[PDB]
């Protein structure tokens, strides 16, 4: 026959290898493909859907749909902080069950932008303002209104726009996200209960992953 | 603004600004032969629940949903094997003195867990048919019913993260309704409708129902299902 | 986002199965699963359905001249042995391989092989509406069975190594919160949604 | 020599595999082919083949080629049932040993239409009706002659035809047949004996088959 | 329809021997034959002439410093041994394997070797008229002979796999029904036509 | 198969030699170039320093 030399390498199982072998039932013929609606041809479609954060992820909060719901005290004082966390989708409690962060569990390096959609859920006729305020990485967080209305940040006046949407320029395996108070919330009735906020998170822009791992989570 | 739609022998009133969903951004269509079936393609109205400070959550199985509902069930009965899409109408009746956000979404293949580990769910607990299933605030216990605790949907996942399947939000602040299309979906073109369900309507509560004083201490929530394409296995000679 | 990719996510080998047999009811065998990794698992229920073929590779070491050992496959459907001895050892429609000490691992293709057109992940219904200890069972989705024999005191261990390809997935879900309790089922102990934390403020 | 690896599936003998092998006797020359009439090419060549099906295969009719006779008395209960049984080629004993029950036996899973025959065999001056009906799978079986009518079915006047030819549009891996006495039997004269039925079974369209399996006949 | 052609139906392979032998007439031997397997025989059997080449794997065994085996092929009217140092084993028109434990599996193909222009597998007639015992017998079906010995206390196990090639088949017929008997003649019980059942009516 | 003869050499490691290999990560994208100043090609460039 031909002349061969085997290599090092040569009769062993790599399990990360890719080689032919063969089919141990040749013969059969294999039932065709239907379409089915859904397909999914990478993760990152999933990651790009909007998912409810659980913010007020506190002791006895946690094992209740009351987890995301951001309570909002119509009454509370002015220039007050309503909420605010970490922004960090790989490790903060607040974000890493969400469908971008499960998905970035399996990763041991990933970075893109975010985006973070603030709902309000209060009455039709209610109005009122919130400071929404972003402090970029390493820059620690407001401590009180004034300081997070010097920074970046958007004025959310709930009687023109039931919703607030952030996309943050920067997200790696940090940064915060703050509410302020900026005023009460004004109704024309009394209430039997306070009004809620619901935050969503999905990835913004091409975000990238790069090394497959075990999710933590097992 | 107010379109009027009739399909068959029932009409119903829907909104011209208000937003369809389609899932999987497919329409359903038509498909051993076999025949399809235009006349079940009317309206089927679900009685309404209601909508308390409370209130968990609903959920409705649709093969299932719709089999005691005039015709359509019974072709489920005629018929052994077959396929069809729905639309799914849902509204709500709040004034502008109401508050609360309902998540309405429609989950594929829902098979759901026991409130005991070692059993099945008994088949009741997980569909009484026409009429609503409800989530649970607390664990449920028992032999052969269904994990209800609203937290984990049902099935072991987080509660939030429904939004993965076709989903609407109704924030009574902006909105009272919600609509989905849904197409069959399976791993077989066709199917036994007694032995499998489809897909699984979940409506649960993301923020609490509430009110100003002296107004209504409910909401109604109503739905209406219209099946489209229905085809099912011909009973004819060759 | 290459690493994010179906196939890139789930085209990867793990080890699903380890097992002991003697040469002296000597045999071993494995029913196909999914279900039985809870890493493997996880990943594959991000989907509702799913076509792979299956690559399988054997790694097979033994403890006190030449010893073979036969690995069979029973297609669903096939014949099963019972026995050592069992005449469905020798038919012609359950494939195996006859493989013997030092030479490379056996390594074996299966093809997607249910009569559906997807492997379902989930099943909201019953394989007999009569029965109901039958929810969430899909028949087709047997994958088939593998038996182990040494061909004529000694012990053999088996690992197989199972590895998905040419992988297609539809309609995706939402990753497991709870742990898993039973591969036969999707029971689970009711969990909260995320860690907790003391405040809901940021510092 | 050239540089090689040993891969994973090496020095294994696959049983079902599929390789070049040498030749014992490689200087012999092979006896050339000649035409013999009858090639088979298909086993589905053989399955499109009418055989005659046991029908009345009662004890005590099994052991002899009366099970393959359905009698039919001439001065019978008027709307009784003459014949009839469960449609499975692959399961019913009295479709599963016949040429197309036989071939598909060795089959996992097949799917197809299936043609069935019935010739009656009494004088030439016989006169009567008959009606076949035909129960789609799950419709359970009619329990009258009125319940039969109101089905699908064909009134067979055997005066007019001698035999009445029935394709089952769907057969599979159940329905039912059954033939029903809508009149008596009319003669010109006292005859011995009785009229039988024989009943013909094979594939109608395009039939298919997919894993090949051990025959359960062994 | 791609199962039921006739090379998916009949390019199967089959374990059709099996035996052992010792190192110290202490040999082995097969003459190759269709009727040995009631599953292959009865396959083969629906059909009334065939041409196939035949395909053999030997899986060899042993038990108690390198083994060697001889596997001899006798083509139809070849010298035979009678006995483990006859002359016939070194036969230069009686091809022949040298084989030893560790490799793989020794294989050989066969091309079909009838001087008629197909095998018959019944045969309305008699090798001579003037012996009624040749009834049945075509001598134009001789495939030739397998023999097998160690080359120089141990025992040897082998089991031959068979495997038509390249088949072709003429004038099918209906199915043996019976039990095999024997594998020299078409002998059989007579036999119900099928299972019976209590009543000729639906339900 | 194919008709083969191992040679003299086979099986057998030289600690010089020059085959290829089966990656252990083939699905890891590796992290692109970017220019560094200073790139080396030859000890010569250092030398003539």
């Amino acid at each position: 026959g031909l002349p061969t030399m085997l290599t090092p390498g040569s009769n062993q199982f790599l399990t990360s290898d890719d080689f032919q072998s063969p089919s141990a039932m040749p013969q059969f013929d294999v039932t065709p493909e239907m379409a089915i609606p859904g397909q999914v041809n990478n993760l990152m479609e999933i990651a790009e859907v909007d998912s409810v954060v659980p913010v007020n992820n506190t002791e006895g909060k946690v094992m209740s749909i009351e987890a995301y719901q951001i309570p909002v005290q119509s009454n509370s004082t002015n220039g007050s902080q309503v909420f605010g966390f970490p922004l960090i989708p790989g490790a903060s409690s607040v974000l890493n069950r969400t469908l971008l962060g499960e998905i970035l569990n399996y990763y041991t390096h990933w970075s893109g932008s975010i985006k973070l959609t603030f709902m309000f859920c209060g009455s039709a006729m209610a109005t009122g303002k919130f400071l929404l305020a972003y402090s970029p990485p390493g820059a620690g967080a407001p401590t009180t209104r004034k300081e997070a209305m010097l920074g970046t940040h958007v004025i959310w006046d709930v009687g023109l726009q039931s919703s607030c949407v952030l996309c943050i320029p920067w997200i790696s395996q940090g940064g915060y996200i703050t509410c302020w108070y900026q005023t009460n919330i004004v109704v024309p009735a009394d209430t039997q209960s306070d009004c809620k906020i619901l935050c969503f998170v999905s990835a913004c822009n091409d975000f990238s992953v790069r090394m497959l791992k075990d999710t933590p989570f097992i | 603004r107010v379109r009027s739609i009739t399909l068959g022998n029932s009409t119903i009133t829907t909104q011209e600004c208000a937003n369809v969903v389609v899932g999987y951004g497919t329409w359903p269509t038509y498909l051993q032969p076999t025949q399809p079936d235009v006349a079940t393609c009317r309206f089927y109205t679900l009685e309404s629940v209601m909508w308390q400070q409370s209130s968990p959550g609903w959920w409705w199985k649709f093969p299932d949903a719709l089999s005691n509902m005039g015709l359509f069930g019974q072709n489920m009965q005629y018929h052994y094997l077959g396929r069809a899409g729905y639309t799914l109408h849902v509204q709500c009746n709040a004034s502008k003195f109401h508050q609360g956000c309902l998540l309405v979404v429609c989950v594929p293949e829902a098979e759901m867990g026991c409130a005991t580990i070692a059993n099945k769910p008994d088949q009741k607990s997980l569909s009484n048919g026409e009429t609503a299933n409800v989530f649970d605030s607390q664990n449920t216990s028992g032999q052969t019913a269904v994990q209800a605790n609203v937290i984990n949907a049902g099935m072991g996942i987080g509660v939030g993260n429904l939004t993965i399947f076709p989903h609407q939000w109704i924030n009574l602040r902006t909105n009272n309704s919600a609509t989905i299309v849904m197409p069959y979906v399976n791993s077989v073109p066709m199917d036994n409708m007694f032995r499998h369900n489809n897909f699984t309507l979940m409506i649960i509560p993301f923020a609490p129902l509430s009110y100003s004083t002296g107004a209504t201490t409910y909401v109604p929530i109503t739905v209406t299902v219209a099946p489209m394409c229905a085809e099912y296995n011909g009973l004819r000679l060759a | 986002r290459s690493e994010s990719t179906v196939e890139n996510f789930l085209c990867r080998s793990a080890c699903v199965y380890y097992t002991t047999y003697k040469n002296h009811d000597n045999f071993a065998q494995w029913v196909i699963n999914t279900r039985q990794v809870a890493q493997l698992r996880r990943k594959l229920e991000m989907f509702t359905y799913a076509r792979f073929d299956l690559e399988l590779t054997f790694v097979i070491t033994s403890s006190q001249p030449v010893l073979t050992h036969q690995i069979m496959y029973v297609p669903p459907g096939g014949p099963v042995p019972t026995k050592i001895n069992s005449y469905s050892w020798q038919t012609s429609t359950n494939p195996s391989v006859f493989w013997t000490e030092g030479s490379a691992p056996p390594r074996i293709s299966i093809p997607f092989i249910s009569i559906g057109n997807a492997y379902s992940m989930f099943y909201d219904g019953w394989a007999r509406f009569d029965k109901q200890g039958t929810y969430g069972i899909n028949t087709l989705n047997n994958m088939g069975t593998l038996y182990m024999r040494h061909v004529n005191p000694i012990v053999s261990t088996v690992r197989i190594y199972f590895k998905p390809k040419h992988v297609k997935t539809w309609v995706p879900r939402p990753p497991r919160l709870c742990q898993y309790q039973k591969a036969g089922n999707v029971n689970f102990e009711p969990s909260g949604v995320t860690e907790g934390r003391t405040e809901i403020t940021a510092m």
